[PDB]
């Protein structure tokens, strides 16, 4: 038997089945650090001009 | 008190000139020595949104199953 395996049957990208579950962390990894507190929210008008010097408003 | 009425300003008027002159930049004093102690501080430990130089940037970074197995 054994018909050949025609081109391009040794391609075709393919599910498998398995025993053992998939793992997590495939790299031996730790948690991201700190994440930035992000400043959000909709602007009040600047306070008192430039805080330059002089020339207020 | 002819000329006192005529071409002069009341004492309250500059009363409260002074008062609310003091008032304003008090407010801009106080503003201004935060605004220095928080931009030390944050230059110090980096917390803030400010000075953030640009790290890299992860969205172009696209994995996939290369050709070798041990990458």
């Amino acid at each position: 038997g054994w018909v050949r395996p025609d081109l391009g049957e040794l391609s075709k990208v393919t599910k498998v089945k398995t025993d053992r579950p998939l793992p997590e962390n495939p790299y031996h990894s730790r948690a991201r650090p700190e994440p930035n507190p992000e400043v959000e929210g909709d602007l009040k008008p600047a306070r008192h001009g430039s805080r330059l010097f002089f020339w207020t408003m | 008190r002819w000329i006192a009425r005529t071409f002069f300003d009341a004492p309250e008027k500059n009363y409260e000139r002074t008062m609310a002159i003091l008032q304003i930049e008090s407010e801009k004093a106080e503003l201004r020595l935060k605004e220095l102690e928080v931009r030390r501080l944050m230059r110090a430990k980096g917390d803030g949104p400010w000075f953030q130089y640009p790290t890299i940037d992860k969205a172009l970074i696209d994995h996939s199953p290369k050709a070798t197995p041990d990458n």
